[PDB]
């Protein structure tokens, strides 16, 4: 809806409206581009009108976040899904789409045929996940040098508490292992949060 | 819906709410006590040495002013007195570091401040306690 | 020559890519093909020149938004 | 009732049961329980505070940890794994020709953002990063192996690339081969129509 | 006056109008339309098929359109959107020949010749194919399978899409294969793999409950009576002041009711269809209650649907009250089927019954409508794609392609037609190529490189080739898997034609009061 408007239902009829909702669906997915992270800055949130959100989760947010284009509907609705699928991605999914969103279809009309244009992103969306799942070179709790105690250290030591990744290393290590709790279908995992986790001040 | 705002715009007024509250009170505060009067629309004088009356009986600036009388009540509830410290506090800590250092611009590094001289209090505090 | 320039830059990309000697647009075959090699032929110190006339002309204006202008 | 029937079958088998008092803290411990392994790990803070923060800096590697156990492919958090991708694939753009050569690029180029936005919340910010991120790999590092001259990991909370290479900080494929999948389809997803209109 | 004028175009420009900005067709092109009506009203549209039914349009010759659009879903099923894209190319030519002054009806006179001249060309590169041959009624419902809702579940609609037909079809080539002829009936439950062709006329519908008949050798019913009872069809000789009188009522009721339901089912009856209507209530519940408990399928009010087919297909007449009993012309019947699938549905399915050589029953099972219309959607058009070849055989391509190579070869006979019409006839010959570039239309910046080149590259197809719109690329597109059947395109010309003609025929000034 942009300009002399003769149609309603978000009709600024192409490029326009493309472009308006590249202007609409944008427009949602900056919340999380500084959200994103914890060190991404949080935002007060009104849900209603005097009911605030803070929240630096965009799918979180994008569920606060109501849908008033198509644009707005996707977005929301692709996050949310990556959201419910894990909630790590919930931000970053909405981040790269608002240029992916400005990039492909400009492209998608200069068709030969209009399939070949995305699907420059899908092997690439697949040329990465083959080098995505080639990825052990960080991120490794699989194997330390001392195991889980050094990648549970990482861990703690990419993180503070205060004096960390001591006694903590170990009891990430006891933790899975304290649970027998045999995740279906033959999981070698162990809900982490059915570890009995007990504290003193 | 679909919406998106920015910074300072949002950054200073807190601070355009937090200073207005940190102001006749800190006249009130102290031995030295100055009434803030409230104009009803009513019309009525409402006179105190406490700004959540006068906050909570009027107009709510959303940002800073509705953080402020909760974080009283927060501070009302520790000791039983202070809302008028906590709330000219931190809008005086708002003030004069974030457009300079936002200009600078860095929401991080005046992160870590608050709590050094948060800090800074504590010890000579108990030192000097 | 009544071409899309950008996948006739495109593939001579690649084709300076996977390709890389000469690959590119000819207007007086209106084609694409290695031009030195199409025989699109001049000189190289025009290219130096211009090269250096181009990177020249603008690094100075971007170095400046600042602009004094006089009657006096 | 208190006259209810009462049997051995309600028997905890183990090794001694104690109860031990810490802290100011007391608890019935069940010492090596004979129907199945179990552990209980106190935490130990000067304050009530100091445990929410290791409890949860241990939930991080925890739920990785079983993530990795989730998944053996775990790839580097940070978008230091897209720097990466942000260009291999900006590379496996031109050679590819015509309009995915377009796209790939639009696909690469774009992958550049996320470690830009997200330093920048962590005030690490972009160039700097960004060098920093693909000034590890190079032609000569193309290849994710495991061993750093190219680092292709990101530290989030840093928002700058560091050494933890095993931490529970980065996330492992799982979540990520998927949101790829995810935002195209919402350039995807936006297409669709068929025949313009508007209903009155 | 100037109204004629400044009205003929107002009727070709808001026909045109509307159907131009409707051409986004043919793939994901353009960004998704949400529709928030003039009075606000939130819709979220795409895919034009629908949106070209959902079309609500001012003006008349655009509302000429939504009809129009409708015109190629019964002709065909397939390239709606083409007679409706290739609407505005004929509404092209009018303008700038009425522009040249071109009296209206030379350029009517110059759409029939043509139509004459087109659909042969179209036919002159058509692919022949069968109707019986279930092969070529694979194929081409294949293709129409492909694209279209469900593939994995139209590998088994695909051969019942064919399988239906067998029955259907008319020895050889037959003039056949209608809507009424394949029995396309949704069934609540189940799935698409649950979705099976079931042969002959089987009638959806809801019958009360179970205990009813699953059993073989029913009397299938139609039956215009009430079940004569007190508080039915008989007289109530107990009047209601009092809670013993009023308990009375419905006693006398459902105590006599049961003689008669089983003397319902003293015919054979393991169907008994009511009246649509009520004679009061027509048949008391209590009564219907007691119908299905002797095994009677019972629909109160029945749907429209059962009524014919069994009028038509099974061939069921009413019948005399069952205090008269029955005239047994009751159809025939050796089943009242009532499943049961995911547990799901209430059903009639009759075999041994009257059926014409046609009238073969789809029974469209899913979960939801979803799988329900995920199966039909597909195989109703996999249907329609073979009806089309029984209909009219052979072959062109998907997606309009085929009409570049009729306007090659037509604009010549235009061209050597060279008169009056000709030009006209040039003029919309030319009118063609424009549809699989404009089908391209809305995605994007950069833009134009390929619009001639959707179209020059086809030209330079020589006659017989250009890109496939529906897989891309350029082959001989007639069979490339970018396919419909021959019938389907030459309706869409001749669909288009005459609306457009009859805007040529809009004089003076009418609005009727």
């Amino acid at each position: 809806m942009e300009g002399p408007l003769s149609v309603f239902g978000d009709r600024s009829t192409g490029e326009t409206i493309r472009s308006q909702n590249v202007m609409a669906a944008a427009s949602i997915a900056n919340i999380v581009k500084s959200s994103l992270g914890p060190v991404g800055l949080d935002k007060m949130l009104v849900d209603d009108i005097g009911d605030v959100t803070i929240t630096n989760d965009g799918a979180t947010i994008l569920k606060l976040l109501e849908v008033e284009h198509p644009a707005a509907k996707v977005l929301c609705e692709l996050a949310d899904l990556q959201d419910k699928e894990v909630g790590d991605g919930t931000t970053s999914v909405v981040i790269i789409a608002a240029e992916l969103l400005k990039n492909a279809d400009e492209l998608v009309k200069q068709k030969i045929h209009p399939t070949s244009v995305i699907s420059g992103y899908r092997l690439a969306c697949k040329e990465a996940v083959r080098y995505i799942n080639e990825n052990l070179i960080v991120n490794t709790d699989e194997l330390g040098r001392d195991c889980l105690i050094n990648a549970a250290k990482t861990s703690m030591s990419s993180k503070i508490i205060g004096i960390n990744g001591d006694f903590f290393a170990n009891m990430v290590v006891d933790a899975v292992l304290a649970i027998k709790y045999t995740d279906i279908r033959g999981q070698p995992r162990y809900p982490v949060n059915s570890v009995n986790i007990l504290k003193a001040h | 819906n679909t919406k998106r705002e920015s910074g300072r715009k949002v950054q200073s007024g807190n601070i355009n709410a937090a200073k207005t509250i940190a102001d006749i009170i800190r006249t009130c505060l102290g031995p030295k006590s100055m009434m803030k009067m409230l104009l009803d629309p009513m019309g009525g004088i409402v006179m105190t040495n406490d700004g959540n009356a006068i906050l909570r009986e009027i107009q709510v600036q959303h940002p800073a002013a509705k953080s402020m009388i909760e974080i009283s009540r927060t501070q009302d509830e520790e000791v039983g007195d202070g809302t008028t410290s906590v709330i000219i506090l931190a809008g005086e800590m708002l003030s004069v570091a974030e457009h300079f250092l936002e200009q600078q611009m860095h929401p991080t590094v005046v992160i870590s401040a608050y709590r050094k001289a948060l800090d800074d209090m504590i010890s000579t505090l108990k030192k000097i306690s | 020559a009544g071409f899309d320039a950008t996948n006739i830059l495109n593939k001579l990309r690649a084709r300076h890519a996977q390709g890389g000697t000469w690959y590119g647009v000819d207007i007086n075959n209106e084609d694409i093909a290695d031009n030195f090699e199409a025989f699109v032929w001049e000189p190289a110190m025009v290219r130096i020149n211009a090269l250096t006339a181009a990177s020249e002309a603008a690094c100075l204006i971007v170095s400046v938004d600042e602009t004094i202008k006089n009657p006096r | 009732e208190g006259e209810e029937t009462f049997e051995a079958a309600m028997l905890g088998q183990a090794e001694e049961v104690v109860q031990e008092r810490i802290c100011d803290d007391e608890l019935i411990l069940i010492k090596n329980t004979k129907a199945r392994t179990s552990a209980s790990i106190i935490l130990r803070g000067a304050n009530d505070f100091m445990c929410d923060e290791m409890e949860r800096s241990l939930h991080d590697a925890l739920c990785v940890v079983k993530r990795v156990l989730e998944s053996k492919s775990v790839v580097p958090g940070g978008g230091a794994v897209e720097a990466a991708l942000s260009i291999y694939l900006e590379n496996y753009a031109t050679s590819m020709g015509s309009r995915e050569q377009l796209a790939i690029a639009e696909f690469a180029r774009s992958l550049l953002v996320i470690p830009n936005t997200l330093a920048v919340n962590a005030a690490q910010d972009s160039t700097d990063l960004v060098a920093k991120l693909r000034a590890f790999h190079n032609e000569a590092q193309v290849n994710p192996e495991r061993k750093n001259l190219k680092w292709i990991g990101l530290d989030l909370s840093n928002g700058k690339p560091r050494d933890n290479k095993q931490a529970g900080v980065f996330e492992p494929t799982i979540v990520k081969v998927k949101s790829l999948k995810f935002a195209t389809e919402a350039a995807i997803t936006i297409l669709r129509i068929d025949d313009l209109i508007k209903l009155h | 006056r100037d109204k004629p004028a400044q009205i003929r175009f107002s009727n070709i420009s808001a026909a045109k109008a509307v159907a131009d900005a409707i051409r986004t067709s043919l793939g994901p092109k353009g960004m998704d339309k949400m529709i928030q009506d003039g009075k606000g009203d939130v819709t979220i549209t795409n895919d034009g098929a629908t949106i070209l039914k959902q079309m609500q349009v001012l003006h008349p010759a655009a509302r000429m359109l939504v009809e129009l659009s409708k015109a190629q879903d019964i002709e065909a099923g397939d390239g709606t959107t083409s007679v409706v894209i290739i609407a505005g190319s004929l509404l092209d030519s009018c303008t700038k020949l009425l522009q040249k002054g071109i009296h209206p009806t030379i350029i009517s006179e110059s759409f029939q010749k043509a139509l004459e001249k087109g659909i042969e060309i179209l036919t002159d590169m058509s692919r022949p194919v069968e109707l019986s041959d279930r092969e070529t009624l694979l194929n081409s419902a294949t293709t129409s399978l492909n694209s279209k809702v469900v593939s994995q579940y139209s590998s088994l609609l695909s051969p019942m899409s064919v399988n239906a037909v067998m029955k259907v079809i008319d020895p050889a080539t037959a003039t056949s294969v209608d809507l009424r002829d394949i029995k396309i009936v949704k069934k609540l439950g189940g799935t698409i793999d649950d979705c099976e062709l079931v042969e002959g006329l089987v009638l959806t519908q809801k019958v009360s409950n179970s205990g009813i008949t699953r059993v073989e050798k029913a009397k299938i019913g139609l039956i215009q009576f009430c079940l004569s009872a007190p508080k039915t069809d008989m007289d109530n000789q107990i009047v209601v002041s009092d809670y013993a009188q009023m308990d009375r009522v419905l006693r006398e009721e459902r105590a006599y009711i049961l003689n008669l339901v089983k003397q319902i089912k003293k015919t054979g009856c393991n169907v008994l269809l009511i009246q649509k209507s009520i004679l009061r209530d027509a048949l008391s519940d209590l009564a219907l209650h007691f119908l299905n408990k002797m095994k009677i399928m019972v629909i109160k009010d029945i749907e429209r649907e059962d009524i014919e087919f069994i009028c038509k297909t099974i061939g069921t007449k009413p019948v005399a009250h069952i205090d008269q009993f029955t005239a047994d012309m009751l159809g025939s019947a050796e089943l009242a089927e009532e499943v049961n699938l995911n547990g799901s549905g209430k059903l009639l399915k009759i075999t041994g019954c009257a059926s014409p050589g046609k009238t073969v029953t789809i029974v469209v099972r899913g979960s939801n409508k979803l799988v329900i219309e995920e199966a039909e959607r597909s195989i109703h058009d996999a249907l329609c794609v073979i009806r089309c070849l029984v209909k009219k055989r052979a072959l062109i391509a998907g997606g309009g392609a085929p009409e570049i190579e009729l306007a090659l070869r037509l604009t010549e006979y235009s061209r050597t037609l060279s008169g009056m019409e000709s030009y006209c006839v040039r003029a919309f010959a030319d009118a063609m190529e424009v549809i699989p570039s404009t089908l391209a239309e809305n995605a994007g910046l950069n833009p134009i490189s390929t619009v001639t080149e959707l179209r020059n590259r086809h030209a330079q197809g020589e006659k017989t080739a250009g890109i496939n719109v529906r897989k891309g690329g350029i082959s001989n597109i007639l069979e490339e898997l970018v396919v419909q059947p021959l019938l389907v395109s030459v309706s869409a010309l001749t669909l288009a034609t005459e609306t457009v003609r009859s805007i040529l025929k809009i004089d003076d000034v009418v609005n009727t009061r």
